[PDB]
């Protein structure tokens, strides 16, 4: 009713409008994805003609688009080891881009549990993960060799036979697609032993010279929301 | 001679155990069980503060206890008029990761903090008229997960790199560094004469520092997991903690040990704010169930639960002159009780 | 050498833990519950207020 | 306050046993899911065996699997590893580690290198 | 007979009674909780206002006129309200048209469902399942003579009914049918049964995935929906284009029990669309 109390109302007015306005701008079409490694696995090549590095105070951003639909990949590389804490943060992102070095063996283990970890998560039970199985020309170079035997590190591969439902390049062999769809398996039993039936996993083997992964993602992004939308309507 | 070091330290504590022992003569629970109860404490939710489009991370309040702040993840700290419903000031953020905010006693300046690494701090009352990036107080290597002010020129602030520093805003420059903690710092509450301060952290363990001297006084376990909140007592002799596993104790600076466990085998959620009334006799503590329930500290009962959260309450406090409670959450409101 | 120096530094703070007096437990109840007592009249979530006191009504 | 301390230990020939008991005072050892992690001479923490609460779910690295076996005691508030048929590979101190949150299927931080909720180690050594 | 009407009053009033109730508390709730403003629970709030008007402005009349009596209201009045009454029908027959492009866009455009449904094409659509509606049935009703060449018919078939039933020329029904029931109608199939299509892949997806390593929800729903419009309202409608021909030897009596299965579809259509969901029903509560 005051001259005070009008010029409030006003500016409060003004204040929620600006708001609207942004939350309507760059909001829409607008999907978050937090990317998740290790230092040998190559998340930070994930993405290569439109990797954007933006690093001031140790979270560097990634923007990409593929189909008028915008992508911003969140990279948290400056904290300590321990991250029980800062990835309750990230509940809103629509899914989780986890990469692993299938080459290496030894931190294959420690790969898993990672993965496990953040599968069971109380706050991300619901985030649905990517997972890009990272130098797989390494892992096929690796196979082929002998000299190091994934049997050493895993036993469970000496009664695994590859799947039907594989689908190997030409190229490759069967010791090679048979490595490979094992450690897809791997994470796919860690996925499917708790899956809420709200969250999935979504394997791609990718080497470093891949450039679909942003397809990928795009793909990966339409199913997860997909299903979110399918699940809201009662439909799935 | 690292054995014979372990060795001393184990004297040392075992020291420290029979000390606090002997120091427990009985038990506020006995001491306190004739008292009046304070009966069924029943707020209800007066004004609700909508506007913010995310997930409410933080707030604090103003010494006026009329204005306060609030932090989402939407990149936007607003300022409030409670009493009126009035959005003061929308400070947009560079980084959308905050953990924290404060308000300056003084009113004139606000501060915020998060992932970024970084403290920011915002002038309220600048000759322009709008808000403007004071200082960024660099220098630590961890999430800040709290940050209050002392005075319009020093602030406290607490990382996840296990330290709290004391930064000079003038100059942006970390006055003193308390270190100590084995696990990310997740909360800080400052003494009513501000020369004393506490931190929890994520190895269960409370340090109480001296503002002046910088180096710790005394350390308080108890806790079975990570602590995300603490409140000193109004006298400043005592403080509250709120951790994981579902329970808050209260912890006597002078005695040194735990007097009380506001647990419940129902309760299976960790806390992650607390705060006292303008008495102390309530203890008002923010779960993951969605709901806050407010305890009697002096008979360790359940007074009263403050639903009304559609998701996880993620902060709360209470007015300097108590008036009204303030609840943030993840549902992108925030609630003033009464 | 790190290991036995934050070792070392532990023992300190420990010492310095130690050495310090601790009142006890019973006259800290004792405090805060007279402390609860006095300024129970204060307070207003305890006792509720008039419905024209509370600025919020 | 939450302590953890180990036992066991020592000098044994490959293809021996040995018990390594943990000891967990200060905190409900029901709630909490157990873990086992070893740090082999110029190598990084290593997770080996899991535990949950009932103790029904158990899991082991696949270099120790089929010989090392976990039990968790909840009455005596201790618990074991069964290290059968070990071989020198096996050098390294081992700690018993719960995991943070009460009532978690998920351990995020039991091999960080600082964890809070460790214990102090036994130093196992094979020859 | 006597005793009989007072039966099918009371019923006619239990419908009426819940078509109210219904429309009002989703109305009410989609107002008051805020945090049901999203663009769609807009579309399902016009579609309740719709069918709550019609529940009092329209349906109480219909009932005076379904148990067979001379009209008491005047002839401005039964024109009138035989044009709000086509009006109010054909809106919500929109409103459900709409609603089924809405489910669409949100399934099968799923990245970008808020940038090509937002609240502006929303506002549009509302506007358009009120004004083409109404401009169609008023023009039909007051201007334009939908008996065209048979006002010799129209005045027979007008007088032998009592009171007065909805009548339509050949081209005049062919032209409601077409605008009212089946454009809306085939809409809702066709975006329905891709829906059904999707969702049993995924669900056909899901379940191999999982049987592969080591419930007909969306059946049910499209069945109560596509089941509850067509049964309501199809035959309603198909009656309806038929009788101008056939020299309009349809019995009164399944007239009127046609028309008032179309007014069930309004009574119905709060339900399926709002408390078979589960946040309407977390809302309510
Ligand atoms: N109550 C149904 C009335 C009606 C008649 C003809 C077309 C549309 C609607």
């Amino acid at each position: 009713v005051s001259a005070e109390d009008k010029a409030a109302a006003e500016r409060s007015k003004m204040i929620d409008k600006n708001l609207r306005e942004d939350g309507e701008k760059a909001a829409a079409a607008t999907h978050r994805l937090l990317l998740l490694g290790a230092d040998n696995s190559g998340k930070s090549t994930i993405v290569k003609q439109m990797r954007i590095y933006h690093v001031n105070s140790g979270i560097f951003e990634t923007k990409f688009q593929v189909d008028k639909v915008n992508f911003h990949m969140f990279d948290v590389g400056a904290q300590r080891d321990e991250r029980r804490k800062w990835i309750q943060c990230f509940n809103d992102v629509t899914a989780i881009i986890f990469v692993v070095d299938s080459s290496d063996y030894n931190r294959l283990q420690e790969a898993l549990n990672d993965f496990k970890s953040i599968w069971n998560n109380r706050w991300l039970r619901t985030i649905s993960v990517i997972l890009f199985l990272n130098k797989q020309d390494l892992l096929a170079e690796k196979v082929l060799a002998g000299k190091s035997k994934i049997e050493d590190y895993f036993p469970e591969f000496a009664r695994y036979t590859t799947p039907e439902d594989a689908t190997p390049e030409p190229g490759e062999d069967p010791r090679v697609t048979r490595a490979k769809y094992f450690i897809r398996d791997e994470f796919l039993r860690i996925s499917t032993a708790s899956g809420d039936g709200r969250h999935y996993c979504y394997p791609h083997f990718t080497c470093s010279v891949d450039t679909e992964n942003a397809r990928r993602i795009f793909n990966d992004c339409r199913d997860i929301i997909q299903r979110m939308h399918l699940r809201q309507y009662e439909l799935l | 001679e690292l054995d014979q070091l372990r060795q001393e330290a184990e004297q040392l504590k075992n020291q420290i155990r029979d000390a606090r022992k002997a120091c427990a003569d009985a038990t506020l629970s006995q001491i306190t069980n004739n008292i009046d109860p304070v009966g069924r404490i029943q707020m209800r939710t007066r004004r609700t503060l909508r506007g913010h489009l995310a997930k409410i991370y933080a707030m604090h309040w103003g010494t006026d206890s009329r204005l306060l702040v609030s932090a989402s993840q939407d990149g936007k700290l607003i300022i409030w008029d409670s009493y009126t419903t009035n959005k003061v000031h929308a400070i947009p953020l560079r980084s959308s990761w905050v953990m924290t905010c404060a308000y300056a006693p003084s009113g004139n300046y606000v501060a915020c903090g998060g992932l970024d690494n970084i403290c920011s701090i915002y002038n309220l009352k600048t000759r322009e008229g709008n808000v403007r990036v004071s200082r960024e107080l660099a220098g630590h290597t961890g999430y800040l997960s709290c940050c209050r002010f002392l005075d319009d020129n020093q602030i406290v602030t607490s990382s996840g790199d296990t330290t709290c520093a004391l930064w000079d805003i003038e100059t942006g420059q970390q006055t003193t560094t308390f270190t100590g903690h084995t696990g990310d710092v997740m909360s800080l509450s400052l003494a009513p004469d501000t020369r004393l301060f506490v931190s929890g952290a994520c190895d269960a363990s409370a340090k109480l520092w001296d503002v002046r001297e910088g180096m710790c006084r005394q350390t308080f376990t108890g806790h079975e997991s990570d602590i995300n909140a603490i409140c000193f007592f109004p006298n400043g002799n005592a403080f509250a903690t709120g951790s994981d596993d579902a329970t808050c104790r209260l912890f006597d600076l002078r005695a040194d040990q735990e007097l009380m466990t506001y647990s419940h085998d129902n309760i299976i959620c960790g806390i992650t704010s607390v705060s006292f009334s303008k008495s102390g006799r309530l203890l008002l503590a923010g779960y993951d169930d969605f709901n806050c329930n407010v305890w009697d500290a002096l008979k360790a009962d359940r007074a009263g639960v403050l639903a009304g959260h559609d998701n996880r309450v993620s902060c709360l406090g209470v007015t300097d002159d108590g008036m009204a409670v303030a609840t943030g959450s993840w549902d992108s409101f925030l609630k003033i009780w009464n | 050498t790190a290991s036995i120096a934050q070792a070392r530094k532990l023992v300190e703070q420990l010492k310095m833990e130690a050495n310090i007096d601790r009142i006890k437990v019973s006259k800290a109840a004792a405090d805060l519950m007279a402390y609860c007592e006095a300024h129970a009249k204060e307070d207003p979530l305890l006792t509720p207020v008039p419905a024209s006191e509370n600025p919020f009504r | 306050q939450v302590q953890l301390q180990e036992s066991g230990g020592g000098l044994v020939q490959p293809g021996g046993s040995l018990r390594l008991s943990c000891a967990a005072s200060g905190f409900t050892f029901s709630n909490y899911k157990m873990n086992w992690v070893r740090q082999a001479p110029g190598k990084g923490l290593e997770w080996v065996s899991d535990i949950s609460q009932s103790g029904a779910s158990i899991s082991y690295t696949g270099s120790v699997k089929g010989r090392f076996t976990i039990s968790r005691d909840n009455a005596k508030n201790t618990l074991y590893l069964q290290m059968n048929s070990l071989k020198p590979e096996d050098t390294a101190v081992y700690y018993c580690a719960r995991c943070p949150a009460p009532f978690t299927r998920d351990c995020f931080d039991v091999t960080s290198t600082t964890y809070a909720y460790r214990g102090q180690g036994t130093q196992v050594t094979v020859s | 007979s006597n005793d009989v009407r007072a039966s099918l009053y009371s019923l006619m009033v239990l419908i009426i009674l819940t078509t109210l109730v219904g429309n009002l508390i989703v109305i009410v709730s989609i107002s008051h909780f805020k945090q049901l403003h999203t663009p769609t629970n807009w579309l399902i709030h016009s579609m309740a206002t719709v069918d709550f008007l019609l529940g009092c402005l329209v349906m109480p009349y219909s009932m005076v006129r379904s148990a067979e009596h001379c009209w008491y209201f005047g002839e401005v009045f039964c024109k009138i309200h035989t044009s709000t009454d086509i009006m109010l029908s054909s809106a919500s027959i929109f409103h459900l048209s709409f609603i089924s492009i809405d489910r669409y866009y949100a399934v099968c455009d799923p990245l970008r469902y808020k940038a090509k449904m937002n609240i502006l094409v929303i506002c549009v659509m509302i506007f358009i399942s009120w004004s083409v509606p109404a401009v169609f049935a008023f023009g039909m009703i007051f201007l334009e003579l939908n008996f065209k060449g048979a006002e010799e018919i129209y005045y027979k078939h007008v007088h032998c009914r009592g009171g007065c039933s909805v009548f339509f020329s050949k081209i005049s029904g062919v032209l409601t049918f077409m605008t009212s029931f089946y454009i809306p109608g085939s809409i809702m199939l066709c975006v329905y049964y891709r829906i059904y299509l999707i969702a049993k892949e995924q669900a056909r997806l899901i379940s191999d995935a999982n049987q592969k390593l080591q419930e007909r929800k969306a059946v049910k729903t499209l069945g109560i929906v596509m089941g509850v419009f067509l049964i309501c309202w199809c035959p309603f409608f198909i009656c309806t284009v038929m009788d101008p021909f056939l020299h309009y030897i349809i019995p009164p009596t399944l007239n009127d029990v046609l028309i008032w299965f179309g007014y069930l579809n309004s009574t119905f259509n709060p339900m399926v669309y709002a408390f078979f969901y589960p946040w309407f029903r977390k809302a309510l509560k």
